[PDB]
């Protein structure tokens, strides 16, 4: 289903498809940092980097296509202002129970988020709104929130099929202010 | 003129007085408020979100410490036997310390009302079987057996029906009521699946719960 | 009813942040003054508590508690001057800033019932954030008036209270000792469960 | 018989509190008030002045203090070359110490709003010419030429036809913007007419311009 | 809103002013009293502030502080007394015009809250005025009460606020160090810029 | 044009020409004090001189005439209570910068004042009303106002034509009471 | 149980103040006021003569 972060839609004051993440039996979890991921890429990275005041919502929609011999579950959620402790890929979590930062993971469900179980869904969509103390911020100096993709339950499978499944992320900009 | 007597709690400082005192910067013009979504006014409203429930605390290395956030169901567990067993504690040591509620029960003194635990199957679409979950008021024992389990309150759940059971727990306050999970039927699945799945327990309030009497009590350090 | 619950319930009396020594002869202040940047980590329950949000805003009510070492009461006048943040500290005894007409001062007596104030809110945003992917409140400088030293030995013990709460955005509840101030940081090495174990998942 | 407590900020003086005191002469009389022309109640209306700018502000020789008044455009400089720049940050130290905004800003510690700046031309009425006036936004750098500031915030000014030009300065607060001079055609005269003018450069401030927080800061001795 | 930049706003804390020695031994004053002529630019950054206009008008607010050079509080009694504009002022400890009905007097301790009174506008035009091309307030007598010396050293501490400000005709700030007291007088052989300089006018 | 002091017209409660300043390549600046330059001259100086108690306005003409081939700047102002600090001819000003006071020149647009731009305009007008704390005072002992005429930017010209450039001042009393 | 802040002026004896006090002789009736002719109220009186 899709879920509105807050229930608050974005408000005034294209599709971009990254990579693909390659879930294993032994992953961890990935972060993404917004708006750094789009930084680099196409006409909004260069908005982002030639101009002095940024302020845009944004639309996440994380699939995974597997078989039906397939097993596991993912947690998708969205934390703003995610400082961590001790690009476009996203960097992999170090010790994915304190969440890299010192916070436990079993509580990461009080923000907005999402469950993908290969045996129910494939799909999660999360809408978030302008988060931040100011009206306008700096879009190379400040991350508006993180991204989280963190295998709860291991990924398992038998002999003989595909050990690895594809997680897709694309997200699209909406009502953008430079 | 006006007489005054000056009561004998007159040059006292408690600490929980509420007053007015003299404002140090008159004149001066706070910054005015935008709106930020995501606004919080009561404790309640974090109580009463579901988070992850630590059945299985009983590994404790660094690096098996994701482990505790679900307990297996094998294919190698007979019919009737004994799954899973925890008590409906928020506020005491044990697998309610990694939910929400226990930690923000931990800084009051009394609490009551009702509670909900949710059960997550994420095995394989072909596997089936049937489990029993119990619960047992307070100043009982524990069932000896599947069947005296089954002679009191109790759901059968389905894995090829459903993905996700709800069990409401009746009243808590302030001895505990248990809840346990029994196999009815053994682990069905074909050939070219895997043998093992596990579950995911998720717990939070109801609308009917309250706290009281705020303590601190708290044991990590700043520096 | 359901009234205790709440965030101004839930912060809402005067916890001690902050101790300034003002010894005859010794080492810790060779002069007369000190100066105590405003914080409400002094506390040290605060910090767990105010991090469950992301972002913060309230108003505070300082209250000052001075005595002897040993508790007496004598015949003493203090001054109590509060710098707000972007204006120079006093540097020594002598120095200009003590009499500044800008920087509010609160003369006051040891023979006298606790002095108290209110500081508002002081930011140039319309939060304080605890968290920055990418909070100065003022300054309170405390003196003996005179310009020879003083007969005694003083302690001055700060209260501080919080006053219309309000916080956006909850975050999960720290699960780690701390290391630093204003930092995440954790010991990596060295990672402990959120709570207590047992035997057996089967067994009570 | 009236109860009192005697709260804990009791026989304090604060600076900064506001009370009524005892009047030390009753029944005398003040000297009744006529009207003076040139009433000011508030200093923003100070702040909304145009005073001159010390663009030029290198000399230092007590007699040469006047020379910091406008600085030059002669007829031996090439087109296309930069004339003179400065930065559009009223508070800090520079050409802006020289207006009564900067002056009235040095005595608080925030500031925000919009700026106007305004150009004199005091050569002959026989000489033309053509420049070109750039504002960059904060956070930009320099423009390495005449065609890079021409794709962007710019004004051309014509001797002939204006004497005077303005540049409104959008929102400045508390890296500042730049405002640079570049010669767009050569110094055109005639026969008979001196070949060297002088600019004179004047600011102020608009009607949304605010300041807070005031402080004292000021290098002046009494004796 | 815009409320900061008021004239009230702009003269609206309460400076120090003076200051007045009775020392128990020396030359500083050998009798027990001092006579102080009320000014307003006793606090440093006074006069280039009120100087920024011609005319000005408003009242006074006036507090004592009171103690020993060490800052102690000790049991003696002091006076106060005002002496408005034309009028005589006292000679000696003995003199007649301590008791003189028409000069108030404020009669207090210095185990006691600070005094604190009022004094009007004394002018006989309609306002004050800084330059005068061609402002008496009074004046404050301090003294200890007894016909015997006192048993300790005092210090005596003047602070003032002006209350009900107008102005009339601005003018340009003072842009050279001053020289004399009510003289525009300024060192011709060192005259300095307005504020700093740079090496050219091409470079930032 | 036309500028009245703050905005205030003289009220209740003929022409008089000056001699020539000749304005040159070394001038520094001229003032006058009020009614101390009128006190010398006519009816007016006799009725100043011949009183006890004085109250008027003025009306000031300042001009200047040159060739289409000169050029330079003039800043025209008027200060009350103008003390100095280290007839009708006027003082010539010995430190411009610092007005002979104390206080920068770059802040005297702050007070009643006009700009003559020799390719622009060659008149300036400034209406004066009266200004003092007491309805009445003494003419012979207390000067109200002075005026300042400094050339801000220098006279220049090309050899062969006239070196010297002619400013006049012309006055009017408006509401006289004696 | 009424606050109050006792302000910098609290106990200070100004001679020019002007209030009430504790009589001394209550329940004391003074003598009622007969007409007596020549009263004079202001000093200005007293001036233009």
């Amino acid at each position: 289903n899709i879920i509105v972060g807050y229930g608050e839609w974005p408000s005034y004051c294209r599709f971009y498809t990254l990579d693909t993440k390659l879930w294993e039996k032994s992953s961890k979890g990935w972060y993404w940092k917004f708006p750094d991921v789009l930084t680099e890429t196409g006409v909004f990275g260069q908005n982002a980097q030639f101009h002095y005041l940024y302020r845009s919502g944004f639309c996440i929609h994380v699939q995974c296509n597997a078989s039906k011999f397939h097993q596991g579950a993912l947690l998708v959620a969205v934390l703003p202002e995610y400082v961590i402790g001790t690009g476009a890929d996203g960097f992999e979590l170090q010790h994915p129970y304190v969440l890299d930062a010192g916070i436990p993971i079993s509580q990461l469900t009080v923000c907005p988020h999402q469950w993908i179980n290969l045996r129910t869904n494939n799909c999660a969509t999360i809408i978030v709104p302008y988060i931040n103390a100011l009206p306008f911020d700096s879009a190379l100096n400040h991350c508006n929130f993180g991204l989280l993709v963190v295998p709860i339950s291991p990924l398992d499978y038998d002999q003989g099929a595909t050990p690895v499944i594809p997680i897709t992320i694309t997200l699209a900009p909406m009502c953008s202010e430079f | 003129g006006f007489p005054t007597e000056l009561k004998p709690g007159t040059n006292q400082f408690l600490t929980t007085d509420d007053g007015v005192s003299a404002p140090i910067l008159p004149n001066f013009h706070p910054t005015p408020c935008i709106h930020i979504p995501g606004e919080v006014r009561n404790l309640l409203e974090l109580c009463q979100v579901e988070t992850i429930l630590e059945v299985n605390n009983v590994p404790t290395n660094a690096t098996s410490l994701m482990e505790r956030l679900r307990f297996p169901v094998s294919a190698q567990a007979g019919k009737g036997e004994l799954c899973a067993v925890f008590r409906a504690d928020p506020g005491r040591n044990g697998p309610w310390q990694s939910t929400l509620l226990g930690q923000l029960c931990g800084y009051y003194t009394q609490w009551s009302g009702s509670l909900e635990v949710t059960f997550m199957f994420t095995g394989s679409f072909m596997a089936t079987g049937k489990m029993l979950i119990a619960y047992t008021p307070p100043g009982g024992p524990l069932p000896k057996d599947r069947a005296t389990a089954m002679l009191g309150t109790h759901v059968i759940w389905d894995f090829g029906l459903q993905s996700s059971v709800t069990l409401v727990i009746p009243w808590i306050s302030n001895t505990t009521g248990l809840v346990s999970i029994w196999y009815q039927t053994n682990y069905v699945v074909p050939i070219g699946a895997p043998n093992t799945a596990y579950i995911i327990a998720l717990a939070a309030a109801q609308k009917n719960f309250t706290m009281k009497l705020c303590k601190d009590a708290s044991d990590i350090l700043q520096t | 009813s359901t009234a205790e619950t709440t965030l101004d319930s839930f912060f809402s009396r005067a916890g001690l942040v902050g101790e300034i020594d003002l010894p005859l002869k010794g080492t810790t202040n060779p002069n007369g003054y000190a100066n105590w940047d405003i914080d409400i980590t002094g506390y040290a329950q605060m910090r767990r508590k105010v991090e469950l949000f992301t972002y913060m805003r309230f108003d505070a009510e300082f209250t000052f508690v001075a005595c002897t070492p040993t508790g007496e009461v004598v015949p003493q006048l203090l001054q109590y001057m509060f710098v707000p943040p972007g204006a120079p500290k006093p540097d020594s005894r002598e120095s200009l800033a003590w009499q500044t007409a800008t920087n509010p001062s609160v003369f006051v007596k040891l023979s006298d019932p606790p002095a108290q104030v209110s500081v508002p809110f002081m930011s140039p945003a319309s939060a304080y954030q605890w968290f920055y992917d990418g909070n100065m409140m003022g300054t309170f400088s405390v003196r003996t008036v005179g310009t020879s030293k003083s007969k005694y030995p003083l302690v001055v013990r700060i209260y501080m209270r919080m006053k219309h709460v309000r916080a956006w955005i909850p975050r999960p509840m720290r699960n780690q000792n701390y290391l630093f101030k204003a930092n995440p940081n954790y010991a990596g090495n060295s990672i402990k469960p959120t709570g207590t174990s047992r035997t057996a998942i089967t067994t009570l």
